[PDB]
């Protein structure tokens, strides 16, 4: 039972920066693609970014491309989301998840093993 | 039609479509497309609209997965796509994926 746990959320001023972490238990972290999603009250959970098992490729939703950077440390069972130039519309609970299948995709159905989330609020 | 691609189910494989004619801004490239378009997909893999919060993400997956799957299957039959071929497949499959989005959206 691999468990993911998000951390690093908080209250950040507009234009600020935060780094989220996703820690995985177990011993198969580096075997799986991984992703970040976000969900704000009133909206469904939506794609933010993804990274392949080896870190060779990554992907982003349009609204965060260039501001957010996904990375993983395969020696430490951890994935990161570096969030720069934060905007009010980035306020949400951020979730990490493990890819299903061999291809990183943007769909909600492309991942499972969702964590409990970490809250990010960007003030306005 | 439901489908599994790359070990993940919940895809749909759309109907065979009338592949659009795409223009590229030179007559040469337009002719190249006409002469080669039979090598490109005429149907697209997509996922339910409700798995996305926006149109661009639905279309990105559709383009990405469709071309991945097409490249696998056609490689087994001796195909090889040039850089130009890849670019042109991206453009036509994007259009067919946007058309499919509009079908899902009006439903």
């Amino acid at each position: 039972a691999a468990q993911l746990q998000e951390s690093g959320g908080g209250l950040v001023q507009p234009g600020g920066s935060l780094r989220l972490s996703c820690a995985a238990s177990g011993r198969t972290f580096s075997s799986y693609n991984m992703g970040w999603f976000r969900q704000a009250p009133g909206k469904g959970r939506e794609f933010v970014a993804s990274i392949t098992s080896s870190g060779d490729k990554s992907d982003y939703t349009d609204s965060v491309k260039g501001r957010f950077t996904i990375s993983r440390d395969n020696a430490k069972n951890t994935m990161y989301l570096q969030m720069n130039n934060l905007k009010p519309e980035d306020t949400a609970t951020y979730y990490c998840a493990r890819g299903l299948g061999i291809y990183i995709i943007r769909a909600r159905g492309g991942y499972d093993h969702w964590g409990q989330g970490t809250q990010v609020t960007v003030s306005s | 039609a439901g489908a599994v691609v790359g070990g993940l189910g919940g895809y749909m494989l759309g109907s065979a479509m009338s592949r659009p004619i795409i223009h590229f801004g030179s007559d040469y490239e337009d002719r190249y497309y006409r002469e080669n378009m039979h090598r490109y997909p005429n149907q697209v893999y997509y996922r339910p609209m409700d798995e996305y919060s926006n149109q661009n993400n639905f279309v990105h997956d559709c383009v990405n997965i469709t071309i991945k799957q097409h490249t696998v299957t056609t490689t087994t039959k001796g195909e090889n796509f040039t850089e130009t071929d890849v670019k042109m497949m991206e453009r036509v499959v994007e259009q067919m994926c946007i058309t499919q989005y509009e079908r899902e959206s009006q439903a």
